């Protein structure tokens, strides 16, 4: 697209959200409570946000999208169709700071509500490929200990933890998909 | 071998012979109550004389009563049509006497 | 024992077919009349791989034709050798699939493949031993594209044990003969990988360069490139049918070649090939043989070999030839072009030898190399179908027959996946 | 009569250059494959103990 | 009363296999189809043929070996040739589809239904000896199924009988000419087989083989069947101690318990002289003396290793011929002297000398001329460490990206599988070199 689509939707002032942050450091306070919105059409719009790298879409479409799935109650499910497309595009922009954003986005999303993850292992073969890109590009220091896990930055890191998270709640049959794509996977 | 009634069949086929461009060509007309897949024999093409050659016919080969070879199957070229023999006259090849099919 | 069937479709499918068998039927010496007529002895030690039996001696291949429209269906008999299929095989619809996938998918092949299905079923029951089923089918075409692709679908869901070989022909841009090209292409990938255990492409485009350079002949037909690929076909299984030094089925070349499950796609050659007149001089040796069997000119896919790096190779010569000078040779280029081999498969060539040589030649080499390049190929489909769809040009045929939009935007992010990470391997080192 | 021949039904269902290879190159006999050429040679209890070394200088192939 | 029944599995050990018999059955006096000629007995004395065959009453018979295969083509060629009446008809087993060169297939999918009946057979020939002593089995690990089944049977073996030594030429790949793509991967786990279940196996790569006929052979153009030829002269050499007279014997019991020091290392790789041609043979001596010296040339190793590179634990290398016991006693000690060649410090004295007077016979047809004195030497060396370490090596760079794994997977073989084999691998590399050390 010509355009991220979250800048063009932002920008018309159909977006419920604003930042208006007093406190620590900053917050999100919903014009509208979050219960009554419609997951359907705004739940992958704000997954669009996450490529943005322009300030202040950013932060802003980051903040929600962890936010909309930590109350979502039950409705989750309904969107899981139409969350596959749009992050697909999310992983392949090869940048190194959005994967670690996407990422803790798609792991919290297992467990954020029951019965979910067996509804996502069909579609793996979509957002499993690029898993595959950087598995075993990781950090070599040695001994001297390493100043920067307190932020999530290490690649390698990041994304083994991903995968234990999806074959737990994956089901019986997780494992077995998991293995086609990634070779070098073990299993757990 | 199967057959009960039969011990040997007989399919009544028609040549043609196109004097445009030394094309051969056969078709085997269908035969009512034959039950039998009946349609194009030999797609109009030219035909060699022996299998994978260099070798070509040319219209004073065929002539009714010799065996014409057309891979490895022999043909029995039986009945001329009102207008072959006229051309043949024209020509100044000889024609031979008819006899009919069995 | 482990014989295999073939069943064939399309104009452009069906065509290849009616060569190919008037070229395996020649090497065992079966005439068209199917009595026995051969001049040497080995010429009947196997044929039950390729031929049935029947009674009153005349044999049969075992091909199952198929197509969606009868005016070629009834065409392929009337020619050379073409009455050696029995006629009770035959299967056609009455309306034809006008080069409409959907319809050659989803409506009209899905009320006609159910018998299509039954008699291959009687087929691969009637053998002794089964061990593979082998397709010639053109992604060009509509019923050849859907109703092609939607066989080998069922049929695996019944064998999911034995293998499988499908032959397809892509368009290339230079040469186009369908307007509906780059759609029924970016489907198609999308269920061939999925179910295909192997699958070779093969180009107009390449046909046209490998006849205009080498052999120049003046006019080449239909029936030229179609001889090229008969003996591509009989270059992959000559070890099936004659004793060898080193026998290799169908299987076993399946296992040396395909290192990760997704990635099933090698491109073929064929040598020697040599002009009409020049054939008389040339000196034919395994070193002469060996240099015109890499050349970028000879493969048969437009992909330039060298614009990717080979990930694995294969090579099946035949005839009588020393195996020193056979193993010689493979490591000599496998070091004069290190740097195109990729470097953590060591070993990554791959020989084998039959003693039985092809009519028309004293020697003779088939090439099946799994090169890296094949991603320009994909890339370009990619690039023709992309500038077609985002003005939803052609695309209302297609949703009138119970399909919609969101389908064809699943098949491009396949195709797109296969295409990025088949490149992945490209550059990854020890 | 040189050219003007020409029939669609002529040029396109006659190959080109994908006919039988010219002669001196079909030399070979089918019925012939290795393992038949010395162990089923026949063998012999006794050999032909005679050998010769021709006062020519051996063809280089 | 001495007896071995021998043990062809994979078509290159069939082919090598056919081989074998055209040198022992033409050696003994059998005509092509078994029967002896009513005249021209060419054996003297008796109970010759007795040590590999087993009379049937008057006329023909029949050899002592059972061929496996799992794909019929090469299997099916010898039923129709020339020598169709030599072997038994239900003792040529012959499988339906081929391994494909994969391992887990004729070990854990395939081999089981085919294990049982080659046994079978296997018990049939045992009960008809008397003294069995043990088995010889060929087989090529550059493939799936000659390991595979392969393995089985030296599995199956070791317990149906017990004590009864075993043996086996093996052949591997060669250090960079390679035939298959996955040749590495079948040689770690082949080699897990037979480091717990066999007391001795000898290493013909092939690369070697093919150097041995350019330097001396005077042939540019070598085939595999040249190369089966030539070892089957080392058969012929080791075994020729058991069925002629002997002025010092020695017999396959007596190898294993000399050449092998320790449970472990029992890898040893051996070689051939001299291998002279016929235009040629003619013009030197021979004399023993010049003999020995071609044995331990460093370019005429038959396994594609130098032993210049490591130390020597013993070599029981024999003779043949007319080779007097004089001759021999200065060769031994004068190699000795030489100063590139050095001995381990804890094995003072580390020959094992034997002696033969059949000469070998020059088959009709083939490459090796005639002549009187030959020795065949099988030495184990501490340099063998190469061959494993280079083999495992190549097991890496694949291994390293789970490429291929997922053909095997497949089988029925447990992910974890692969992963043992390098220990063993791993854990003999450190043990050649722990012995090396001087004391
Ligand atoms: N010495 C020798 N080795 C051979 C010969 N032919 C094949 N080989 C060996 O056989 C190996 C390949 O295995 P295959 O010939 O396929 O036999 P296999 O291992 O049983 O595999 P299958 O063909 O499926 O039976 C090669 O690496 C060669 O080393 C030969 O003529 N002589
Ligand atoms: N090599 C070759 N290709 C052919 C021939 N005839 C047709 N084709 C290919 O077949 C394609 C069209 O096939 P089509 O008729 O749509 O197949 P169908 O839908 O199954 O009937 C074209 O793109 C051609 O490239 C031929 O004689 N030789
Ligand atoms: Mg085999």
């Amino acid at each position: 697209v010509e355009i991220n689509l979250f800048k063009k939707y932002y920008d018309r002032g159909d977006l419920p959200i604003a930042v208006n942050f007093h406190g620590a450091h900053r917050k999100i306070s919903w014009k509208l409570e979050p219960e009554l919105l419609d997951y359907h059409l705004y739940l992958p719009i704000f997954f669009e946000g996450l490529r943005e790298t322009e300030e202040p879409y950013k932060f802003l479409a980051d903040q929600g999208c962890e936010e909309l799935l930590a109350r979502g109650g039950a409705k989750i499910f309904a969107v899981l169709p139409q969350l596959i497309i749009p992050i697909k595009k999310a992983l392949s922009t090869k940048s190194h700071p959005i994967m670690c954003t996407t990422l803790k986005k798609i792991q919290k999303l297992v467990t954020s509500s029951d019965m979910i993850g067996e509804a996502l292992v069909p579609y793996y073969r979509q957002i499993l490929p690029v898993m595959n890109m950087f598995k075993n590009k990781r950090l070599n220091i040695g001994d001297h200990i390493d100043y920067s896990q307190r932020k999530n930055e290490n690649l390698s890191d990041l994304i083994q933890e991903t995968l234990e998270i999806l074959e737990k709640y994956g089901g019986e049959d997780a494992y077995i998909n998991i293995k086609y794509m990634i070779p070098t996977y073990e299993s757990c | 071998v199967e057959n009960p009634y039969e011990n040997y069949r007989i399919r009544k086929c028609t040549l043609y012979y196109y004097l445009s461009d030394g094309t051969i060509h056969v078709n085997e007309p269908k035969i009512m109550n034959s039950g039998i897949e009946q349609g194009v024999f030999i797609k109009r093409q030219q035909i060699p004389k022996q299998l994978n050659s260099t070798d070509y016919y040319t219209w004073e080969d065929l002539n009714v009563g010799i065996n014409i070879n057309l891979f490895e199957r022999v043909f029995r070229i039986v009945d001329c049509d009102s207008f072959t023999k006229e051309f043949f006259v024209y020509m100044g090849k000889k024609m031979n006497s008819p006899e009919r099919v069995p | 024992m482990r014989e295999i069937v073939h069943i064939q479709g399309g104009q452009c499918g069906n065509q290849i077919g009616a060569k190919f068998w008037e070229v395996i039927s020649d090497e065992h010496g079966i005439d068209p009349t199917g009595t026995y007529h051969g001049d040497s002895d080995l010429q009947l030690e196997r044929i039950n791989v390729y031929y049935n039996e029947a009674t009153g001696g005349r044999y049969v291949p075992r091909a199952i034709l198929m197509d969606l429209e009868p005016g070629t269906m009834d065409s392929v008999r009337a020619g050379p050798f073409g009455q050696l299929f029995r006629p009770d095989n035959f299967v056609f619809g009455q309306t034809g699939a006008g080069n409409n996938w959907a319809k050659g998918h989803y409506t009209e092949g899905a009320e006609l493949i159910d018998s299509v299905l039954d008699v291959v079923r009687k087929e691969a029951e009637g053998c002794d031993c089964l061990q593979g089923f082998q397709i010639t089918h053109s992604l060009g075409g509509g019923t050849g594209s859907g109703m092609g692709t939607l066989l080998i679908s069922k049929v695996r869901e019944e064998y999911p044990d034995r293998i499988m070989e499908t032959f397809s022909v892509v368009p290339s841009p230079k040469v186009s003969d369908t307007v509906v090209e780059p759609y029924n292409a970016t489907l198609s990938v999308h269920q061939l990988v999925e179910n295909a255990d192997e699958c070779m492409v093969i180009d107009n485009e390449a046909l046209y360069d490998i006849c205009f350079r080498t052999l120049k002949l003046t006019t080449p037909t239909y029936g030229d490139l179609n001889h090229l690929v008969s003996a591509a076909m009989s270059g992959v299984t000559c070890c099936l049918r004659f004793p060898g030094q080193l026998n290799s089925d169908l299987r076993k070349l399946a296992v040396n070649l395909i290192p990760f499950p997704r990635l099933h796609f090698f491109m073929i050659g064929f040598a020697p090939l040599t002009s009409r007149g020049s054939q008389q001089y040339r000196a034919l040796t395994v070193p002469e043989l060996t240099q015109q069997m890499f050349d970028a000119k000879n493969m048969m896919c437009a992909a330039d070999p060298r614009h990717g790096r080979y990930l694995t190779a294969s090579a099946l010569f035949r005839g009588r030839m020393s195996t020193k000078e056979v193993d010689e040779q493979m490591l000599n280029v496998q070091n004069k072009n290190s740097s195109y081999f990729v470097e953590w498969i060591p070993n990554n060539i791959k020989s084998s030898i039959c003693d039985i040589p092809p009519k028309g030649l004293k020697m003779a080499v088939t090439f099946v190399g799994n090169s890296t390049a094949i991603q320009e190929m994909f890339k370009r489909v990619a690039e023709q179908f992309t500038a077609m769809f985002r003005r939803k040009a052609f695309l209302h045929w297609y949703t009138g027959e119970g399909m919609d939009e969101m389908e064809f935007t699943e098949a491009e992010s396949n195709m797109n996946d296969l295409v990025s990470e088949y490149q992945q391997y490209q550059d990854a080192t020890a | 009569s040189k050219k003007t021949i020409l029939s669609g039904f002529m040029k396109n269902n006659s190959i080109v250059g994908f006919k039988e290879c010219l002669d001196s190159q079909l030399q070979l006999k089918d019925s012939k494959s290795e393992y038949n050429d010395k162990f089923q040679s026949k063998n012999r209890i006794h050999r032909d103990t005679s050998i010769f070394h021709i006062r020519n200088k051996s063809q280089i192939i | 009363m001495r007896e071995v029944i021998s043990i062809h599995v994979g078509q290159g050990g069939i082919q090598v296999g056919n081989a074998c018999w055209e040198l022992f059955c033409l050696e003994h006096g059998i005509q092509p189809d078994g029967q002896m000629p009513s005249d021209k007995t060419i054996g003297g004395g008796d109970d010759a043929f007795n040590t590999f065959f087993s009379e049937t009453g008057a006329g023909k018979h029949v050899p002592r070996a059972v061929f496996l295969d799992l794909e019929p083509t090469v299997i099916d060629e010898v039923r129709t040739g020339t020598y169709r009446q030599l072997f038994h008809p239900e003792q040529l087993i012959s499988g339906k589809e081929d391994a494909a060169n994969n391992f887990a297939r004729g070990h854990y999918t395939i081999g089981k239904e085919i294990v049982d009946l080659c046994l079978d057979r296997i018990r049939k020939l045992a009960d008809n000896c008397t003294g069995l002593q043990g088995f010889l089995v060929f087989n090529s690990v550059g493939g799936g199924t000659g390991s595979g089944l392969g393995s089985l049977l030296l599995e199956r073996l070791s317990v149906d009988y017990g004590k009864k030594s075993k043996l086996g030429f093996t052949i591997y790949p060669s250090p960079q000419v390679s035939t298959a793509v996955v040749e590495p991967y079948n040689s770690i786990l082949s080699t897990h087989s037979l480091l717990e279940h066999t007391d001795v196996a000898v290493m013909l790569d092939n690369e070697a083989i093919y150097d041995i006929c350019r330097r001396n052979l005077d042939i540019e153009r070598p085939t595999y069947t040249n190369l089966n030829r030539l070892i089957a002269q080392v058969i012929s050499s080791l075994t020729a101690s058991l069925r002629f007279d002997g002025a010092l014997n020695v017999d396959i019991t007596e190898f294993q318990t000399n050449l092998v020091p320790y449970p472990r290392i029992h890898f040893m790789l051996s070689s051939y002289a001299p291998i002279i041609s016929a235009e040629k043979a003619y013009h030197e001596q021979l004399s023993v003396a010049e003999i020995t010296n071609s044995a331990f040339e460093p370019a005429n190793m038959m396994a594609k290793c130098d032993p210049r590179h490591g130390k020597y634990m013993a070599c029981s290398m024999m003779y043949r011929g007319d080779v007097v016991p004089k001759d021999v006693n200065a060769s031994i000690a004068t190699i000795k002297t030489k100063r590139t060649i050095q001995f381990v410090d804890w094995c003072p004295t580390g020959f094992k000398v034997g002696i033969n007077y059949q000469p070998p016979t020059v088959v009709p047809g083939g490459d090796l001329a005639k002549v009187m004195r030959a020795v065949c030497m099988i030495s184990n060396s501490t340099a063998i460490a190469e061959v494993f370490s280079r083999l495992d090596h190549k097991f890496d760079l694949m291994y390293a990206k789970r490429a291929f794994v997922h053909w095997y997977v497949g089988e029925g073989m447990e992910e974890g599988e692969f992963s043992e084999a390098r220990e063993d691998l791993a854990a003999l590399e450190k043990d050649y070199e722990e012995v090396g050390i001087e004391t």
